[PDB]
RNA sequence: GGUUCGAAGACGAUCAGAUACCGUCGUAGUUCCGACCAUAAACGAUGCCGACCGGCGAUGCGGCGGCGUUAUUCCCAUGACCCGCCGGGCAGCUUCCGGGAAACCAAAGUCUUUGGGUUCCGGGGGGAGUAUGGUUGCAAAGCUGAAACUUAAAGGAAUUGA
């Protein structure tokens, strides 16, 4: 988010991020989150400013890499949309995802076998996983939140203004989230962009699943 | 109605300080109150202060920052003797180490310790810790 | 009290008056026909002369009967 | 027995009072 | 009714993810394999248990089971959960500029190099759907 | 905190949070030592250092975590001021 | 009897890395284990049994009469704490209570009276807790004077190390589930509570699972 | 205590409203205490509109409604079988029951 | 002036026992004029004035600006929309602002860290708003207002057995 002058933009991805919807936000708005407003868009439509989700998110992945063990790394997710995405996301970074299920018993008490201490958590969405934003308020434990402006800011520690509605916009975002990270560590050179389609990533239908291998084979 | 406009200024900084807020702007311009903030810039409880000054009570805009409990109003202002300060100080102030009584004199507004080497009392203004 | 004034002492010197007038505790005590249906209108002891004795019921379960002097 | 039927009784015996008092007088 | 029960449901899972080895589709196969492994009192409860294996096997065989932790399934899972790709996806050269955040990038460490180019402001008539 | 002597008497000092200027308390479970690593500006790696940082309770529960801890960031020179 | 530690702090408590018991107060940390404290301070480590409070909820089979004790714990020059526990049965009642009671320990603090001689001995400043009906006024005391007040907070402040205390009782302290309350706020809001002494801010470190991160995942799972 | 956050009425700040007599009972009833019904209803019930479309004169004649403002107390209104004791959260709720068919 | 309704009262059963539930009647009242008194749950079971302390959708008034619209279609701006902003007035939702024994309140918070101005009123419960004192009234009734005697209780909040 600052001190450096090596990461630099110019203009082209407009027009894949518009196709994505990443700049789209919700219906309503929470008053903590008129910072983040950028510009509005006809029939109920906020814009989110990309490039300052880009700053929040570089100061997240600071936040990231300060947290120098990668393996107690909680990632939770809550519904259907986030899965596929955090399982990439955790095949790039190392750690233990949580894909919904969230068990009151494993942290707050200490009866049951899987109890853990992961330090850093990240949330998908505050409204569906109310119950983890529980446990940050009992034990020091930082937090990663991903908010929407109709999502409301309480008992949070670091947020994000994305979309948490399509699937497109929620997979981009950990798709750009995990070559940060990684690069911020540092194992692989900075040289080549990806080349495979990136269908891989996002999480995809059943329907469209069925229908895309009816069209292959 | 609004007879004592000091003590509503300070109940509107006492609920801004349990807030938290970092800046506080106030409508008269009253020299007490300034003097009030010079005493307490002497002290170094709050930052420096500015003021916009129309042609009628010129608004204040105070810093505030986070080195005060509470100052509460004295209403009505009583006469305060040598020999009854002890007393005034016994259940006005907290403890022994910590606590102001800003007082007015025939001289000049000072704390409650010169005016125990002066040997000269005055009236109360209010008290702060 | 509720007023806090500054030429206001005697008002609430005679609030504080009326209020002992109101008190039931200090009123008890200061009165003449009270003093007057009191036998011993401020002495500690006192005789008398014996006449009939009068039995007395008790009150519940813990029951008895005690026998008074008529005096 | 209410405190409405108790102050129509009590207000029945004050009757009975002036009454007794008219008669005095 | 004929609910499996819980002394069932305990030990079936149990068995299950010990021995998922030496398993199979038939009934007489694993029936004679829980003869072995395990000690089973009557030939009913015998026989209750061994068709909610075979129905468990089925289970596996259609789909992933929630309840039970399966090795193989542990292993798939295991190899997307770090599978470790090659090349991600952000470092090009040329990605998006705002230009709200072109003024506010100018005072500090992020100045007005040659690499930028202001796009055109997106078009927005009104933020607020009808309330009806 | 000294003595007769000039030694500080107590045995251990409580923390304060910069952005809201407030003490901490001993039993305030909700408060955040947060570090933030160094990155090198030509290198973009990890450094070795830290940069710390203090949240308490109160900020949390009333509801301006990340806006203290943006502003905390912007006066010690890392987001930008105008935002 | 062995201990077993369950929590990642317990591993480096196991290992003898953290000396001082402070640095858990310093970065706030939740105490989730008993035996800890029982291993550093074992013979200091006092119990006090106040009141045993028997309680009878009505149900269709009687009622069943289940027991309140209150437990103070610490030693007479140092920390203290309070544990509550409600059982139906007095011994695990009273092991609740002794568990609750080394899981709650909380530092006093002692200050000066006008004169900075020696070691502090009186409450510094004028503070109070205040829950139900009971509020205690905790106004500072010369030396050699005692704690003027009821002979269960006077028991508390001896256990405290606050030996000179003047109080000012108000309202209804016959409640002793509010008042035991009352006792501990009163005593947890000494430290916080802001001085014009302490200005200076407080220098900060590394955390103690950041600092031995690497070892504490390889010495065990 | 006070068992709901309003008296059981629509009053604000006004104080008296237009009473409205009962239909069940001769019970005299404020406009905000009453409990208001409008039911709509046809003529027929079960076969009146199939002995007319076989035995008439005209052809394909519509039929009249019925529109009658029923008004009920507290006890005429739990004697009719209307409303019902809810649980103390669901008593807050201001909302009809949902209109479905 | 008295149509309807309907205290007192009659009749019909009702009931071991009804000038109680219910119906048919039915006097005074029910409506106004010229007057008398001050009584209601005149309840919001909540003293007045001035200020600080979150957000949201909307209704009723006035003013103001503007894509697309209807009416006069045909210039012209207001009626009817929509999108906004402010003030006064009435509410609601959420809420670790703040407090209480809880119901819950942006006030019932700005109280022990106790003092913004500010009138009236209560001191365990009954007797009892009773005697007695005068005042106002054709009458009904309103005002200030005791004592002897008895009483370890009388109460508020919020849960079980049925
Ligand atoms: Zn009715």
């Amino acid at each position: 988010s600052g001190a450096l002058d090596v990461l630099q933009m110019k203009e082209e991805d407009v027009l894949k991020f518009l196709a994505a919807g990443t700049h789209l936000g919700g219906t309503n708005l929470d008053f903590q989150m008129e910072q983040y407003i950028y510009k509005r868009k006809s029939d109920g439509i906020y814009i989110i400013n990309l490039k300052r989700t880009w700053e929040k998110l570089l100061l997240a992945a600071r936040a990231i890499v300060a947290i120098e063990n990668p393996a107690d790394v909680s990632v939770i997710s809550s519904r259907n949309t986030g899965q596929r995405a955090v399982l990439k996301f955790a095949a790039a970074t190392g750690a233990t995802p949580i894909a919904g299920r969230f068990t009151p018993g494993t942290f707050t008490n200490q009866i049951q076998t899987a109890f853990r201490e992961p330090r850093l958590l990240v949330v998908t969405d505050p409204r569906a996983d109310h119950q983890p934003l529980t446990e940050a308020s009992y034990v020091n434990l930082p937090t990663i939140a991903l908010c929407n402006t109709d999502s409301p800011l309480r008992y949070v520690d670091i947020a994000i203004p994305c979309n948490n509605k399509g699937a497109h916009s929620v997979g981009l975002m950990w798709w750009m989230l995990a070559r940060e990270v990684l690069r911020m560590r540092g194992t692989i050179s900075r040289e080549h962009p990806w080349e495979v389609m990136p269908d891989l990533y996002f999480y995809r239908d059943p329907e469209e699943i069925e229908k895309e291998e009816q069209a292959a084979a | 109605v609004r007879m004592n406009v000091l003590a509503d200024a300070l109940k509107s900084i006492n609920n801004a300080e349990k807030r938290g807020k970092r800046q506080v702007l106030i409508r008269p311009c009253s020299k007490v109150i300034v003097r009030f903030l010079t005493v307490m810039m002497k002290h170094g409880y709050i930052g420096e202060f500015e003021i916009i000054d129309d042609h009628r009570a010129g608004k204040i805009v105070v810093n505030l920052t986070g080195r005060l409990n509470k100052c509460g109003v004295i209403s009505p202002r009583f006469d305060v003797q040598l020999k009854d300060l002890e007393k005034w100080q016994n259940n006005l102030l907290p403890s022994r180490q910590f606590g102001f009584i800003v007082l007015t004199t025939s001289a000049g507004i000072m704390d409650h310790e010169e005016a125990r080497r002066k040997h000269t009392g005055g009236k109360i203004l209010g008290f702060f810790f | 009290g509720k007023c806090r004034g500054l030429r206001t002492a005697r008002k609430l010197r005679s609030h504080r008056r009326d209020q002992k007038w109101h008190d039931k505790q200090y009123k008890k005590a200061h009165l003449g026909t009270a003093l007057k249906a009191n036998p011993f209108g401020g002495a500690s002891h006192a005789k008398g002369i014996v006449l009939e004795k009068v039995g007395v019921e008790a009150k519940q379960p813990n029951s008895a009967i005690r026998k008074c002097v008529r005096v | 027995m209410r405190a409405k039927w108790r102050k129509k009784r009590m207000r029945r015996l004050k009757r009975k009072r002036r009454k007794m008092r008219q008669r005095s007088k | 009714g004929r609910v499996r029960t819980k002394t069932v449901k305990k030990a079936a899972r149990v068995i299950i993810e010990k021995y998922y080895t030496r398993l199979g589709n038939d009934f007489h196969t694993n029936k004679r394999v829980c003869e072995e492994i395990a000690i089973i009192p009557s030939k009913k409860l015998r026989n209750k248990i061994a068709g909610y294996v075979t129905h468990l096997m089925k289970r596996i065989q259609r789909g992933p089971v929630r309840g039970i932790s399966i090795k193989l399934q542990e292993e798939e899972r295991e190899r997307r959960d770090n599978y470790v790709p090659e090349v991600s996806a952000l470092d090009q050269e040329i990605i998006e500029v705002d230009p709200d955040t072109k003024e506010m990038l100018k005072l500090l460490d992020f100045g007005s190099l040659s690499n930028l180019q202001v796009t055109q402001p997106t078009v927005g008539m009104n933020f607020k759907t009808p309330r009806g | 905190m000294q003595n007769d002597a000039g030694e500080f008497v107590d045995l251990y000092v409580p923390r304060k949070c910069s952005a809201s200027n407030r003490i901490i308390g001993a039993k305030d479970h909700a408060s955040i030592q947060m570090n933030v690593a160094e990155v090198d500006k030509v290198t973009g790696r990890f450094n070795g250092q830290f940069k710390t940082y203090a949240i308490c309770g109160a900020i949390r529960r009333m509801g301006e975590s990340d806006d203290s801890i943006l502003r905390l960031a912007k006066a010690d020179g890392i987001v930008s001021k105008n935002f | 009897k062995e201990w077993l530690p369950v929590t990642k702090l317990g591993r480096l408590v196991k290992d003898m890395k953290i000396k001082s018991l402070e640095e858990i107060y310093l970065f706030s940390l939740p105490i989730k284990e008993s035996e800890i404290i029982d291993f550093f301070l074992g013979a200091s480590l006092k119990d006090e049994v106040l009141k045993i409070m028997p309680v009878q909820k009505q149900t269709r089979a009687g009622q069943r009469t289940r027991f309140k004790a209150f437990v103070a714990i610490g030693d007479y020059n140092g920390h203290v704490g309070l544990g509550v526990k409600c059982s139906k049965e007095v011994a695990t009642a009273i092991r609740g209570a002794i568990i609750l009671a080394k899981l709650s320990i909380v530092p006093v603090r002692r200050g000066y009276w006008g004169n900075k001689i020696g070691k502090p001995h009186t409450v510094p400043c004028k503070v109070t807790g205040r829950c139900g009906s009971v509020l205690v006024r905790l106004i500072p005391a010369p030396r050699g004077t005692g704690i003027v007040s009821a002979p269960v907070p006077k028991k508390l402040l001896m256990m405290a190390g606050i030996d000179d205390c003047y109080t000012s009782a108000r309202g209804c302290t016959a409640t002793l589930g509010n008042f035991a309350k009352a006792t501990f706020d009163a005593i947890s809001k000494t430290y916080s509570y802001l001085t014009p002494d302490l200005w200076k801010e407080t220098v900060f470190t590394k955390s103690p699972y950041q600092e031995f991160t690497d070892h504490l995942v390889k010495t065990h799972t | 205590t006070k068992k709901r956050r309003n008296n059981g009425r629509a009053k604000k700040g006004r104080g008296h409203v237009q009473p409205i007599r009962c239909t069940n009972c001769a019970r005299c009833v404020p406009k905000d205490k009453a409990i208001k019904k409008f039911v709509i209803r046809n003529i027929v019930e079960a076969a009146a509109v199939r002995d007319i479309s076989e035995a008439s004169v005209f052809d394909a004649y519509v039929l009249p409604k019925l529109y009658v403002k029923l008004h009920y107390c507290v006890s005429c209104a739990i004697h009719s079988k209307v409303v019902r004791n809810r649980s103390r959260e669901a008593r807050k709720d201001r909302t009809p029951p949902p209109r479905f068919r």
